[PDB]
């Protein structure tokens, strides 16, 4: 309950001592009404059962208020749940965009889709179905045991000592299958992450013959899963014989007082006729906790997963705003030294662009060229050094600010499932049609829509699968252009266009209107037609830098680069 | 439900058997309670201290074996259905793996995850509790006021005011929530296909919008709406449920009406015992149906959903059963009906002999090279590998005659080997090494930490064009007798992708290759440039010829050159 109560809001905790007083009232009342039978058989036994009226008249008043305490402590649990939920879920939300990119491990991500997964009913509804049932049978049976004690010392106190078994049993329970039910959540996973993948790679899976369960990944993983469950169903078998062995031992104690305050003349017949009926509801908690074990266990494990969750490293920042909101800013390396792991990708890269100019940064594959543009655009942020946008270094810059100050064009350009205009909006959701249109037909995406039957409105898969790899390049360059930023990336340049729409769009990214600093990544010498400035970054580190024509006539590495 | 029943056919046999042993474990259960009405009888009557003690031991035995059986016809019933489960999962991850690729595409990997996982777990009421549950609330609940009428009438019938208000309030509990169940799969796609977007494309959440400007967080907003909509009055009839048929209500309404027919002339005190000991039994097992229903619900919808899927088209292999050739003859092919992307292609390739397929983008390449790999059927014509068509071949004998490089550079979570050998994982770490060596990869992955161990999954992936020269190791270790190199060497530089097309060409000597690519200056020395516009070939021929001809290659080429 520790890891719960620090998720719930601070508005709600005025409702969550609501809820703990209201669910101790409610276990008092239901454990006052379970033993006020005794008086009530007693003389309603007697030779004078008018004397029953009294404790009628209790037991009416007591269930009547147990009844409306025990719905507002419904209306209470099932706020409290759905406030967690959704609290939960938005800083998740708004937490993930800022995590840093190294966050993102295989099995981190996997965490984080399964947190994010979780908000069903299953997380919604936890207090009620969970807590509230669960806090109830675990506090009844000692409710009873003090309710015990006016009508006898010894006898309540006897039953008292049932509940230290049943703790002993609750915890034994939990402990014995806790590595069982890890390693079923462990391979549950494990099986969940390799169906999406086995979902999203069928092509590539299919062609290598590594698809039909008896020789694939996700075939290993069912079959570990099956083995894990059925590991942890005989595992749990422990918990149900702990359990019944403290019930009956509880029957065991209550009755052997029972008998001995009844054969010592200490409590008449009547009174161990209503003490049978106590002793069944004092042993009806004992199955209502073994019932909820798993339950509690599985709250426990996605309860870990959303404060994970919550606790991953957001990306450093500040609260300054660039001076030039629409003017070009000009962009500035100065020592940035960048590294995956302890493997260095740049080291000591410095170079000055010019405000308004279009860079041009090429070289081999694996060299950093992709790596620059990601720290330009904040993605990534410098191991030991600064980036500047106009003399700001851009880690102190506020999130927001940042932004709204850069529009990238991805290698691999993902595109949300939804329509290619929704795809296109997001580059500025608040742009007028006349924006889009231009964006769009820059980016050569007025072709899509006179091939395609559903022209803008066409629906994209999961990814940008439902469309060429060029068409989604140029819905992402469109989406690209549409943004405002003064300044624009490109770290692959009509990498999948023909040689028309790669001319055409060439032209465009130069030609737009409004003036913007550009730096564009390319493999082909025509995609860099007209850059203004030329960087040639081979293991890391800017080895040459000039115009096109004069790094040709010095042959130098970027002249016999093309050469082949 | 017709699909329902017939994925539930082989639990037939243990359903019944299921429900006959719970109709005998709940009347061992409500035996002990007869034993201690027996008892406090003999308690007001004072009969000696031997059948006391027997009675009492015997009830304590008896409630002691009904836990006991209870629990293990529990346990069985999860391991049946534990083992129901797995082999579902296994049934649809072979089904999954014969559909035509275009269902995997309209439908998501989150739905896929929704199908394989979440939908066969949501059978588990339906078949470990379903059948259980009814049996017990309609035997115990029953027999129980069955002896009570003959206890007594009067205090019987009042009995019916809690179990009359639970099935009213159990029948409004699910009419009302009988739509909102319906919405909920819909719903659980949508918000796992979201998350999965969020996760995968988080560059474009961060640079395009930040997190206040996201889909992910109106659609989610909107499905804890709807989650709060659906789960308001469904809990609020479940706490009015379980006032209603709790023990201490079925208690108060038996004092309430025996203490009046008591303190006067009209009914003996000890006739109470049977209403006090079993008249408070029977609510927690009406209960259990009513917390059940929606469970049942859930699993015969899940039960729907994937049996549809059981029923899908699954690229079955005719039954109408050169080395080197493929033969497309009229293909025609539409991803969706009425929007033909190939439109009467014809093209055959030969032994040693490259083929350039070249044009617009968006033309229909890589659906061509699609269809020779069998992902989808052609709509018309065929596609004939080594005169055997495609649709006769299996897919092991299929795939070991075509290789494939695909655009989109998929690598699986993996090690660099199980990548790179994931068509033949048999491979040893030399061919394996090999391979990396002639794609241009074995000098990056020397440099990795773990060397070729060292996995690829989310977060430790590489760039794009190593990731390619991962794929292209992949497909020269695969070693088929026919190639297809779609888009390949993309993101890749000059110098490297010189490299590996010159050990392309050297391990394509003798073999067939069907080389696709928008950098026309790699195409010049191919055997015949294949011209794709529209999805309708509109000229072949070799470079010299095609840029002779002046048509669309000669556009392309004047495109480029600039
Ligand atoms: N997620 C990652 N984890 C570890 N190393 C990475 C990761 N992403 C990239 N790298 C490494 O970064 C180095 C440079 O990557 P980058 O994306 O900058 O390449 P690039 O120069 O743009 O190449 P390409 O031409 O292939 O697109 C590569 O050696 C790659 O191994
Ligand atoms: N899953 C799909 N559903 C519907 N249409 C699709 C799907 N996948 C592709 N298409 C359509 O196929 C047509 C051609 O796609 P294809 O993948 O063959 O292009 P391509 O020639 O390889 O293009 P490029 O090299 O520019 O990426 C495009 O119009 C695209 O709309």
């Amino acid at each position: 309950i520790r890891t719960l109560l620090r998720l719930v809001p601070a508005e709600k905790r005025g409702a969550v001592a609501g809820y703990a007083v209201l669910t101790l009232l409610s276990v008092l009342l239901r454990a006052v009404g379970a033993v006020l039978l005794i008086p009530l058989l007693a003389a309603l036994f007697s030779d004078t059962p008018s004397d029953a009226w009294l404790w009628l008249g209790w037991l009416t008043a007591v269930t009547l208020a147990g009844w409306v305490t025990d719905t507002n402590t419904a209306r209470l649990g099932f706020d409290l749940g759905f406030a967690v939920l959704s609290r939960t879920q938005h800083d998740m939300a708004d937490r993930l965009p800022n995590v840093a990119m190294s966050w993102f491990t295989p099995d981190n991500t996997a965490t984080a889709r399964q947190a994010i997964a979780a908000t069903g009913p299953e997380l919604a509804g936890l207090v009620v179905n969970l807590l509230t049932p669960l806090i109830g049978a675990a506090l009844l049976p000692a409710a009873i045991g003090v309710a015990l004690l006016f009508v006898s010392v010894p006898l309540g106190l006897a039953a008292l000592a049932g509940v230290a078994v049943l703790f002993g049993a609750l915890a034994l329970s939990g402990r014995l299958s806790r590595a069982a039910d890890k390693v079923a959540g462990e391979t549950n996973s494990a099986f969940t992450e390799r169906i999406i993948e086995f979902a999203r790679t069928q092509q590539a899976l299919r062609a290598a013959r590594r698809v039909e369960p008896a020789r694939s990944q996700v075939g290993s993983a069912l079959a570990a899963q099956h083995g894990a469950g059925l590991r942890l169903l005989t595992m749990q078998i422990p918990g149900q014989v702990l359990f019944s062995l403290a019930g009956q031992v509880a029957l065991i104690g209550f009755r052997g007082m029972a008998v001995w305050l009844t054969v010592r003349g200490q409590l008449g017949v009547p009174e161990a006729i209503a003490l049978i009926v106590v002793l069944v509801r004092y042993l009806e908690p004992f199955a209502a906790i073994a019932d909820l074990a798993p339950a509690l266990e599985t709250t426990r494990a996605t309860l870990n997963r959303i404060q994970a969750v919550l606790d991953a490293p957001t990306l450093p920042a500040g609260r300054r705003r660039l001076d030039r909101t629409g003017a070009a800013p000009s962009i500035e390396f100065d020592d940035v030294r960048f590294s995956y792991g302890d493997e260095v990708v740049l080291d000591g890269v410095s170079f000055t662009l010019r405000p308004g100019n279009t860079t041009a940064i090429v070289g081999p594959s694996g060299s950093g060229k992709t790596t620059i543009l990601s720290l330009i655009a904040g993605l990534q942020q410098p191991a030991s050094g600064r980036v500047l946008l106009d003399g700001v270094d851009v880690t102190t810059l506020d999130p927001e600010a940042r932004r709204a100050a850069v529009s990238v064009v991805f290698q691999h350009p993902y595109l949300f499932d939804g329509t290619l205009r929704d795809n296109v909006l997001v580059g500025d959701p608040e742009a007028d049609p006349d924006d889009v249109t231009a964006a769009m037909r820059l980016a050569r995406v007025d072709e899509l829509l006179d091939r395609l039957p559903d022209g803008d409105a066409t629906v994209v898969g999961e990814g940008g699968t439902a469309l060429s790899g060029g068409e989604r390049q140029r819905v992402s360059i469109a989406r690209a252009l549409l943004k405002p930023a003064p300044v624009l990336l490109v770290d692959q340049a009509t990498s999948a266009l023909d040689n028309a729409n790669e001319a055409a769009v060439v032209d465009a990214l130069t030609a737009d209107p409004r003036p913007r600093t550009r730096v564009i990544v390319a493999h082909r010498l025509a995609s860099i037609r007209h850059a203004d400035r030329v960087l040639f970054v081979e293991a890391g580190r800017v080895v040459e830098d000039g115009a096109i024509d004069e790094l040709l006539a010095a042959g130098g590495r970027f002249a016999q680069f093309w050469a082949q | 439900a017709e699909a329902g029943s017939r994925l539930l056919a082989p639990l037939k046999k243990p359903l019944i058997v299921s429900g006959v042993l719970q109709a005998l474990i709940t009347l061992i259960e409500l035996a002990p309670f007869v034993l201690l009405v027996e008892l406090a009888r003999l308690l007001l009557g004072g009969a000696e201290a031997e059948r006391l003690w027997t009675l009492g031991l015997t009830a304590v035995s008896l409630i002691g074996l009904g836990a006991v059986l209870a629990a293990a016809m529990t346990l069985w019933l999860h391991r049946v259905d534990a083992r129901f489960a797995h082999e579902l999962r296994g049934r649809l991850l072979t089904k999954l793996s014969r559909l035509p690729l275009g269902w995997f595409t309209r439908r998501g990997s989150a739905s896929t995850k929704q199908l394989v996982q979440d939908d066969t777990l949501a059978l588990h009421y339906l078949i470990t509790h379903a059948i259980p549950d009814a049996v017990a609330a309609v035997v115990a609940p029953v027999a129980v006021l069955v002896y009570l009428f003959v206890a007594d009438w009067r205090v019987a019938l009042v009995l019916f005011i809690p179990v009359l208000v639970y099935l009213v309030l159990m029948s409004v509990m699910t009419i009302q929530s009988g739509s909102k169940i319906a919405q909920a799969p819909r719903w659980a796609e949508r918000m796992g296909g979201e998350a999965g977007a969020f996760l995968e494309g988080q560059p474009v959440i961060r640079i395009f919008g930040g997190a206040a400007a996201s889909r992910f967080r109106r659609r989610l907003d909107d499905y804890i709406d709807f989650l709060v909509s659906w789960q308001r009055p469904f809990v609020g009839k479940k706490t009015l449920m379980d006032l209603v048929t709790r023990p201490a209500t079925f208690l108060w309404i038996i004092l309430v009406a025996g203490v009046p027919l008591v303190v006067t002339g009209r009914m003996d005190p000890v006739n109470l015992l049977p209403f006090l000991l079993l008249g408070t039994t029977f609510g927690a097992r009406l209960l259990g149906i009513g917390y059940g229903l929606s469970g049942i619900q859930t699993g015969m919808l899940a039960a729907r959903r994937i049996q549809t899927v059981l029923d899908e088209p699954e690229l079955v292999v005719r039954d109408r059963t050169r080395p080197g050739t493929v033969e497309l003859d009229r293909v025609s092919f539409e991803y969706r009906p009425g929007v033909p992307v190939i439109r009467d292609v014809t093209l055959t390739l030969r032994p040693g002999t490259v083929t350039a397929l070249v044009g617009p983008s968006g033309s229909g390449k890589s659906t061509l090279a699609a269809l020779v790999a069998r992902f989808h059927d052609v709509t018309q014509g065929a596609i004939r590998v080594d005169g055997r068509d495609i649709r006769t071949l299996t897919a092991d004998e299929l795939y070991r005659r075509v290789g494939f490089v695909l655009q989109d550079a998929q690598l699986v979570h993996g090690s660099v080997a199980e990548n790179i050998a994931l068509a033949e994982p048999d491979a040893g770490l030399e061919r394996i090494r090999t391979a990396a060596r002639d794609a241009q990869i074995h000098d990056r992955i020397t440099r990795m930490p773990d060397g070729y161990d060292s996995v690829l999954g989310a977060g430790s992936a590489l760039s794009g064009g190593e990731r390619q020269r991962v794929t292209i190791a992949r497909a020269i270790l695969a070693d088929t007798p026919v190639l297809v190199l779609d888009q390949a060497t993309a993101f890749a530089d000059p110098e490297s992708e010189y490299l590996v097309q010159q050990a392309i060409n050297r391990l394509t000597r003798d073999r067939t290759v069907l080389v696709i690519a928008h950098r026309l200056h790699t195409i010049t020395h191919a055997d015949q440039i294949v011209v794709l516009d529209d999805g309708r070939i509109v000229e072949v021929g070799t470079h010299d010829e095609l840029l002779a001809a002046g048509g669309r290659y000669r556009g392309l080429w004047d495109s480029g050159r600039y």
